[PDB]
C-alpha cells in the first residue's frame, strides 16, 4: 500500500505465518471436539489422520481414523469413494501447505535477481491457488463429517491461514502491479 | 436363473441370519421368505425391515 521494504517485509511474515497456520493445522488433531470411541461413546477429539481420546477412560489413545471401515461397509459409489478417498489423503491442505512453501520461495528468490518481475506474479499465484486449495480441503472435510459437534483451534487456524494467504497474494499482485507500473514510467520518460 | 448364477452365494443358511444380512446389507440384499415370518421380524425391533 506504500513504500517497498515494509511492502517486502510484510507479504514476508504474512507469508511465514500462513504456512506455519496451515502446517499446524495439518499436523495437530484438535480439528473436531465430538462423541465417538476412541479405541464406550465418548468425547474425543479429532484431526485429518487421527483422532485422540478427550476425558474418557483411557485418555491419550490417539487412534487413527477409520477413513475406510471393514465389517460390512455396505461399499460405496464413485463419487462418495472419492470423497473419502481425498478426505484420507487429504491432498488439498497439503497442496495449500506446499503452494504456500512455493509461494515464500519464489518470494525469498525474489531478493535475487529482482530485474525478472514475472515471479512476484508467480508467487502470487501460488498463494492465491494455496487460498483455494484451502477452501476446497475445507469443503471436503466437513462433507466428509456430515456423512453435537465442534471445530478445534486447528480448523480455525486453516481458516487464518487461508485468509493471510489470500492477503499475502493479494499484495504481491500489488508489488507486481507497482514494479510494472515503474517500469512503465521509466521507459515513458 | 439369477439365483442359480450369482456370485457370492446369495443362499443363507438359516431364517435369523438371512433377517442379519438383510439388516447389515443396507438395502442392498433382499429375503425372499413367508409372509408370516416377514410380518412377524417387521413388527420387531428395530423395526428396520
Amino acid at each position: 500500500l506504500f513504500d517497498r521494504g515494509v511492502q517486502m517485509l510484510l507479504t514476508t511474515v504474512g507469508a511465514f505465518a500462513a504456512f506455519s497456520l496451515m502446517t499446524i493445522a495439518v499436523g495437530t488433531d484438535y480439528w473436531l471436539y465430538s462423541r465417538g470411541v476412541c479405541k464406550e461413546e465418548v468425547m474425543t477429539h479429532s484431526g485429518l489422520w487421527r483422532t485422540c481420546c478427550l476425558e474418557g477412560n483411557f485418555k491419550g489413545l490417539c487412534k487413527q481414523i477409520d477413513h475406510f471401515p471393514e465389517d460390512a461397509d455396505y461399499e460405496a459409489d464413485t463419487a462418495e469413494y472419492f470423497l473419502r478417498a481425498v478426505r484420507a489423503s487429504s491432498i488439498f491442505p497439503i497442496l495449500s501447505v506446499i503452494l504456500l512453501f512455493m509461494g515464500g520461495l519464489c518470494i525469498a528468490a525474489s531478493e535475487f535477481y529482482k530485474t525478472r518481475h514475472n515471479i512476484i506474479l508467480s508467487a502470487g499465484i501460488f498463494f492465491v491457488s494455496a487460498g483455494l486449495s484451502n477452501i476446497i480441503g475445507i469443503i471436503v472435510y466437513i462433507s466428509a463429517n456430515a456423512g453435537s459437534y465442534s471445530y478445534g483451534w486447528s480448523f480455525y487456524f486453516g481458516a487464518l491461514s487461508f485468509i493471510i494467504a489470500e492477503m499475502v497474494g493479494v499484495l504481491a499482485v500489488h508489488m507486481f502491479i507497482d514494479r510494472h507500473k515503474q517500469l512503465r514510467a521509466t521507459a515513458r520518460a | 436363473t439369477y439365483m442359480r448364477s450369482a456370485e457370492p452365494s446369495v443362499f443363507v443358511r438359516t431364517t435369523a441370519e438371512g433377517v442379519a444380512r438383510v439388516r447389515k446389507s443396507k438395502g442392498k440384499y433382499a429375503y425372499l421368505l413367508e409372509s408370516t415370518m416377514n410380518e412377524y421380524i417387521e413388527q420387531r425391533k428395530p423395526c428396520d425391515t
